[PDB]
RNA sequence: GGUUCUCCCCGAAAGCUAUUUAGGUAGCGCCUCGUGAAUUCAUCUCCGGGGGUAGAGCACUGUUUCGGCCGAUGCAAACUGCGAAUACCGGAGAAUGUUAUCACGGGAGACACACGGCGGGUGCUAACGUCCGUCGUGAAGAGGGAAACAACCCAGACCGCCAGCUAAGGUCCCAAAGUCAUGGUUAAGUGGGAAACGAUGUGGGAAGGCGUCGGCCUGCGCGGAAGA
RNA sequence: UCCUCCUAAAGAGUAACGGAGGAGCACGAAGGUUGGCUAAUCCUGGUCGGACAUCAGGAGGUUAGUGCAAUGGCAUAAGCC
RNA sequence: UGCCUGGCGGCCGUAGCGCGGUGGUCCCACCUGACCCCAUGCCGAACUCAGAAGUGAAACGCCGUAGCGCCGAUGGUAGUGUGGGGUCUCCCCAUGCGAGAGUAGGGAACUGCCAGGCA
């Protein structure tokens, strides 16, 4: 239902992760099924705004990158020990 | 726990012969049938195997499992080994007791002229 | 394969014995010295090891 | 309210240890002799013939074995 | 304590095992010259390695707590059902290194090292205190920068030229170079003295409140904050 | 004089009357070899025995032990008739 | 060449633990008695003598149960070699190597040789 915008990953590594965190972005992984996993990049502010609603854990997420519809569910999230910021999320396609 | 204990006790000679890496003659005893196998040091191939069940040697035997059958199996194993060229294989008792049919089979095999 | 130019930028006065051996293998004797070397995995590994003081004409 | 003993592996995998060389000297039995490897009274593993050394994992307990194979 | 002429090349250490020894005795480690010997040795790539260190976990040896020793939650130097980077041994490999590798002989030299960076012990997890494993400087390295200053940064001086470039550090003058720009902070000479408390000092940022009144975070100043 | 784990940064080694004790014995059998056997721990049944002076049906498989203070590996027991 | 059973090796939890069904054609299993080869630290407990006279009880081969248990990614996380910086007790920057656990996925294993019964 809701529209989500992300960017296709091009660089992989802890260096790329640190670059994204410095630039206010964070990586995410989507897997599930015989298809290979896809790594994407998402902005921190938009995901923080989205997480406010309690319907996030109950609604199936829709991702539109390069005009492709991907249906996923929030399998797991990573939270900093004390900083209220998001850094990574693992999703399973439904 | 009988078969497990038998396997464990036979494992002693099974591993002991491995270091010297010599062809081994093993015997499996059962009241119904008796089996004798020649196993190469690698342990994955058998040079020759005989069983009391086979008619070729059970025709002249009243019953498959007995002292006469063990002696016949020993003679057959000995002659096959002689015509194959085993070159004095070692032997293992497979955890059995060397007083009855096992001893009879060993004596029958040695009668042919083997030096094991 | 394609050859590349490797030039020294910083001295190895206070560098470790491994760094000194890497510089000796590269053949760079003085700061600013330039050499030509074929591109191979071993050369790439060495240049990554001592990348902080060597520039490459990729 | 002394002299430290020299432990550890002296020859590792791929070494062309010849006959009589001791592969490792450990306190107890960290590894068990396999093929062409002998064990001493003091729980020391030594080679019996020339060859290349290898370490393998086998058995229900997954016990480490030291073996020597023809080069 | 002294050891007197010049030039060329090479070029250490203040460490390791025993002492009715602690100032020394023997060898090993480090250096020089002569001879002999293998892609010998160093670097980097790939392959086979034991790791049990970091990280994690309570399955293994222990510990605090929770409902009334049973189960669980966290923790560990004489804890690992798991398990790094890194170091080290061997095999193969393009390339460089005046063989830089090893064997023998002659000659020695030294046998209270200091400081700093990296990870620890000790110490009251106060000390510019103490000892360790590794690397760098000095010892034996000139020169440039910080005010002098050796343990800080750059940089190994064959000689010479009234040549250019650059590393660290700087471009207001002393003293050679931007009184250069862009968007800001500071009102205190903070800069140019130092941590723990509080604050009607200020710019910015994410969230409150039925036009409205206030809370939290970040950068710079203030009383503690004192060197003859 | 000598051993036992750490500090000691996953080869060895690497400190300061460092943190810790033990041995300066013993078995001439506690040595070698062949056959077979191999738990500990806990519940349930016995005159008391309830687990704890002995026996058999189970939970569980190397938690008992291996002459020693301590230490590692040990069910192929490196134990025990 | 296909199904089933026993033995000899690799693999050593993708082979294990719990539950239901099936197996007497062959093979395997309970051994009755033993004064006879053999013997009990008492016991024919194990071993040795005769098989279908008695059956598949227990053990074991196979199917399912993914309930427990295991491995297992990409990704991230913690860490570290190298050069530098900071407010230097600790952290960050460019780069390389990269934790444990868990998620997707799997499996009730597979494979080489010999003997026997049914085809």
């Amino acid at each position: 239902m809701f529209t989500i915008n992300a960017e296709v990953r091009k660089e992989q590594g802890k260096g790329a992760s640190r670059r994204l965190r410095a630039a206010n972005k964070f990586p995410a992984i989507i897997y599930g099924g015989k298809e290979a996993p896809l790594a994407i990049e998402l902005d921190h502010d938009k995901v923080m705004n989205m997480q406010a609603k309690a319907e996030f854990y109950s609604e199936v997420l829709t991702i539109v990158v390069d005009g492709k519809e991907i249906k996923v569910k929030a399998q797991d999230v990573q939270r900093h020990p004390y900083k209220p910021k998001l850094q990574h999320i693992d999703f399973v396609r439904a | 726990d009988k078969k497990s204990a038998r396997i464990r006790r036979a494992t002693r000679a099974r591993r002991k012969l491995q270091e010297l890496g010599a062809t081994r003659l093993v015997v499996h005893r059962t009241p119904r049938h008796i089996y004798a196998q020649v196993i190469a040091p690698n342990g994955s191939e058998v040079l020759v195997a005989a069983s009391t069940v086979e008619k070729a040697i059970a025709e002249q035997l009243k019953y498959t499992g007995n002292k006469d059958a063990a002696a016949a199996v020993g003679k057959a194993v000995a002659e096959r080994a002689l015509e194959k060229g085993i070159k004095d294989v070692s032997f293992d008792r497979s955890g059995f007791q060397y007083h009855g049919r096992v001893q009879a089979l060993a004596d029958a095999a040695r009668e042919a002229g083997l030096q094991f | 394969a394609k050859t590349i130019k490797i030039t020294q930028t910083r001295s190895a006065i206070g560098r470790l014995p491994k760094h000194k051996a890497t510089l000796l293998g590269l053949g760079l004797r003085r700061i600013g010295h330039t050499v030509e070397r074929e591109d191979t995995p071993a050369i790439r590994g060495m240049i990554n090891a001592v990348s902080f003081m060597v520039k490459v004409e990729e | 309210t002394s002299e430290a003993k020299r432990l550890g592996v002296k020859r590792f995998g791929g070494e062309s240890v010849l006959a009589g060389s001791i592969i490792v000297r450990q306190r107890g039995t960290k590894f068990h002799a396999g093929a062409n490897v002998g064990c001493g009274r003091d729980h020391t593993l030594f080679a019996k013939a020339d060859g290349k050394v290898k370490f393998e994992v086998k058995g229900p307990k997954n016990r480490k074995f030291i073996s020597i194979e023809a080069e």
